[PDB]
RNA sequence: GGCACCACCAGGCGUGGAGCCUGCGGCUUAAUUUGACUCAACACGGGGAAACUUACCAGGUCCAGACAUAGCAAGGAUUGACAGACUGAGAGCUCUUUCUUGAUUCUAUGGGUGGUGGUGCAUGGCCGUUCUUAGUUGGUUAAUUCCGUUAACGAACGAGACCUCAGCCUGCUAACUAGCUAUGCGGAGCCAUCCCUCCGCAGCUAGCUUCUUAGAGGGACUAUCGCCGUUUAGGCGACGGAAGUUUGAGGCAAUAACAGGUCUGUGAUGCCCUUAGAUGUUCUGGGCCGCACGCGCGCUACACUGAUGUAUUCAACGAGUAUAUAGCCUUGGCCGACAGGCCCGGGUAAUCUUGGGAAAUUUCAUCGUGAUGGGGAUAGAUCAUUGCAAUUGUUGGUCUUCAACGAGGAAUGCCUAGUAAGCGCGAGUCAUCAGCUCGCGUUGACUACGUCCCUGCC
């Protein structure tokens, strides 16, 4: 039985869990609102998802 | 007429929720319908702050990114057909009309 | 099934986010500008805007139908309940986008780089712009890398009319020797009717009535 | 060492291994049972080994 | 790779039938979204019949899109056997 | 010659001394992965790593090697597997065994593919820095800001203008997801009732918008006055005014650079290396935490302007669910000393959590100058919770243990008003873990209104 020692660590929680859903790097990763996109990439589609700097 | 209607209307951009809203009091004003609103709920501020360097190096500066999410609130009271009558006209990109019918 | 204000502004937003960047990807020798998202009640209606508006659309729309059915499946929509229309840009010299893919294919061809940026500076100033500059960054001629400035007319840089006045876009060119870097800038003009450029005049402009 | 793989045993023509029809006349006889499984078929031979019947299909097994 | 005949007709059929295809960079899914066949196989059948031309791929935001090309709806109606 | 609390002056609070937390070096190690080293590395990589992350170490798997070519092959290319052995393993991983499976594969060459592999001294983007400086004769300004001098005039970028938040509006617009006021009823008091006082409930026919919200506008311009100033540009003082320090604070932010950082954000990348006994991928276990020592950011203190135990009552920013028996924020009831548990529910939210029942503070009492009821490091026993898993203590409790430290050498940091400092809260990280960051409010000063002495820049 290879297919149940295959990916066979619970993924429920933990960093490597969680991706960018941009690139998939599990580094720096914004979950607030749902977002899911990591620090550089939310960063360069901020203005795409809506996000305005004001202050 | 007779039931209880509430629109409620969500945008990102308040010039284009304000205008929509007047749209909608006043076509509710020319029907002779009364009207309780708009409303303004307090608008909510979704805040996202990140180290704007894609690494660790420099000054750690931080930019502050944030989405303004402005509410408003109709109630008539009518019947649906005057309400999807009035909710037809067009509603400008961005603005979220939702209708709910009270008692 | 109940999903707050807040999730749902954040997943429209990034929703639009991704559409756009596959649609860059695939729709990238189409002349592909930008999508304007727009949810009527009976369908999310979604309009492109490109160049090769028969590229998109393909042989008898079988491109466009395709990237319809794309779209319903992935993002989940109900059946029929998306439209993916494809437009014109009106003005392209006047859209930073479109000139930087122009600017793209003009290098990946081959020809000289000092040659198509001063090609796409002439056209964006006879399509009207009050000013544009050009960046290209890279491995140009020699191994060391160097950036070479093109601008042309009045531009400018700070405050907040920067992001009213100022249309830009960043584009890479995949070349043998690495990747070369495209920074256009175009600086519109002042729109009275809003169509070329802003409606609102530059702040410190001011204008006096002759008697 | 490199770990060896596990390589199929070849038996040549096992089906040939498998029924008995000889002695002239008619006789299939079959000289491994057939797994009981109903989704195994009747040509499901169960293997037999020194000391169990069992189906290579699924797992069905019987020792002595 | 080794995919059954009935995996790999189940995936044939789909895109015949739309003549697209999307997947999630997700090797171990262990279902597709539509066809009853983890992602695994599809992905990697589609990039068979993409380097054969039997398809176009494009990639982003972590997600495969494959469109059926003109000699992919030739292969497919031989293949399926029926048109 | 100027400028600037990332300079000083006058000071405030500090750090540097102590314990601990955390990062860096060194040492040790199977590995203790690694980038970054004056400002401009060192609670930085949002880097608070039990597993994953993970790049490191000890092992085990798997192919997720497309495609093309040539072979092997339905007399089977190939595949899966019961039992036992093997194995850390219920990896048929391998072996014994013998079924099964059916052209998907397999073998060899090319060609691919993946790589948190190398190269940031090949690059893109981005970011940091020079420098947010003001740049691209003289006076004045925050300012290449103006005035003024003049072979320059007239412009442009930058600065300011602009944008956002905050400050004002008894004017306007409008509120059953916000309140006020009145009325009615009910409760309590007083003594009954009445009145008065404090409460609760109700009324989309009780009015209304002061308080709350959020839109539109208005509002300050140094406007007025005196003085100074070339009587200019401007400065100081004064009335009025919400506001007189371009009102405060931000966001944005020129030219030209740096072999600045990042190939470990990127399905951005050239080249090189590797590619099936893999630097791919996955699983198990360990490490990233290891401890003679050095350094940086911090937290807790050294106490009576306090600690402890009562009493007491004032915020703001924000966050929150897949309803599956139920997932997130949790109200209320019950059990429990705590920890926590159980049971009914609300809320996708100005509706429920939350009028956010924050602390410092305040009040009374005890302690009584004693390392003491200051301090709480270290350590023992034990009970709960998160989790698949808690040992190298996740954390939270209970009892016990009760270290240094009595204000810190030479040095050096930050700061000019709702500021410093004190105090707590929220968010991000997150199954659990905040001594960290990013925000928030509460309490709320001293000192200066200058200078080039030092440091740096022009
Ligand atoms: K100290
Ligand atoms: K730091
Ligand atoms: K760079
Ligand atoms: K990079
Ligand atoms: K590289
Ligand atoms: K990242
Ligand atoms: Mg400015
Ligand atoms: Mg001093
Ligand atoms: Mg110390
Ligand atoms: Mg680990
Ligand atoms: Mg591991
Ligand atoms: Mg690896
Ligand atoms: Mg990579
Ligand atoms: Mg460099
Ligand atoms: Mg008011
Ligand atoms: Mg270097
Ligand atoms: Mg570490
Ligand atoms: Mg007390
Ligand atoms: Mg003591
Ligand atoms: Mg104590
Ligand atoms: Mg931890
Ligand atoms: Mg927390
Ligand atoms: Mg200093
Ligand atoms: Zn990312
Ligand atoms: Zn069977």
């Amino acid at each position: 039985g290879h297919s149940n020692v295959w990916n066979s660590h619970p993924k429920n929680y933990g960093a490597g869990s969680r991706v960018c859903r941009v690139c998939g790097n599990s580094h720096g990763l914004i979950r607030k609102y749902g977002l899911m996109c990591c620090r550089q990439c939310f960063r360069s589609d901020a203005k795409d998802i809506g996000f305005i700097k004001y202050r | 007429v007779q039931h209880r209607i509430r629109i409620t209307l969500s945008s990102k951009s308040v010039k284009n929720l304000e205008k929509v809203c007047s749209d909608l009091v006043k076509g509710a004003k020319e029907k002779q319908l009364k009207v309780k609103g708009p409303v303004r709920m307090p608008t909510k501020v979704l805040n996202i702050t990140t180290r704007k360097s894609p690494c660790g190096e420099g000054t750690n500066t931080w930019d502050r990114f944030e989405m303004r999410v402005h509410k408003r609130v109709i109630d008539l009271v009518s019947s649906p057909d005057v309400v999807k009558q009035i909710t037809s006209i067009t509603i400008e990109p961005g603005v979220e009309v939702e209708v709910t019918i009270s008692d | 099934t109940q999903i707050s204000k807040k999730k749902k502004f954040v997943s429209d937003g990034v929703f639009y986010a991704e559409l756009n960047e596959m649609l860059t990807r695939e729709l990238a020798e189409d002349g592909y500008s930008g999508v304007e998202v727009r949810v009527t009640p009976m369908r999310t209606e979604i309009i492109i805007r490109a160049t090769r508006t028969q590229n998109v659309l393909g042989e008898k729309g079988r491109r466009i139908r395709e990237l319809t059915s794309v779209v319903q499946k992935r993002f989940n929509f109900p059946e029929n309940g998306v439209e993916l229309y494809a437009e014109k840009v009106v003005n392209r010299g006047l859209c930073a986008i479109a000139q930087a893919e122009s600017l793209r294919y003009k290098l990946l061809g081959g020809l000289a780089v000092r040659r198509a940026c001063y090609g796409v500076l002439r056209f964006v100033m006879e399509s009207g712009a009050k000013g544009c500059e050009v960046i290209v960054s890279g491995k140009l001629r020699a191994q060391r890398a160097k950036s070479m400035k093109f601008k042309d007319g009045y531009m400018i840089s700070s405050g907040q009319p920067v992001n009213e006045y100022i249309d830009a876009a960043v584009r890479h060119v995949l070349l043998r020797q690495g990747v070369l870097g495209i920074k256009v800038k175009i600086m519109l003009d002042w729109d009275p009717k809003g169509k070329l450029g802003p409606t609102t005049p530059l702040p410190d402009l001011v204008t006096i009535h002759p008697p | 060492p490199k770990k060896q793989k596990h390589k199929h045993k070849k038996v040549k023509l096992a089906v040939l291994q498998f029924y008995k029809v000889d002695d002239a006349t008619g006789k299939v006889t079959r000289l491994r049972k057939e797994c009981p499984n109903a989704d195994c078929g009747a040509g499901t031979f169960m293997a037999n080994h020194f000391d169990r019947h069992y189906c290579g299909k699924c797992g069905l097994t019987y020792v002595y | 790779m080794i995919i059954s005949k009935k995996n790999r007709n189940e995936i044939c059929k789909y895109l015949f039938q739309e003549g697209v295809l999307y997947a999630k960079k997700d090797y171990n899914l262990a279902k597709h979204p539509q066809i009853d066949v983890p992602n695994l196989q599809v992905i990697k059948l589609m990039q068979s019949f993409k380097s054969k031309e039997y398809v176009r791929e494009t990639f982003s935001w972590q997600h495969y899109y494959w469109y059926l090309t003109n000699d992919g709806i030739e292969f497919l109606r031989n293949f399926l056997n029926l048109p």
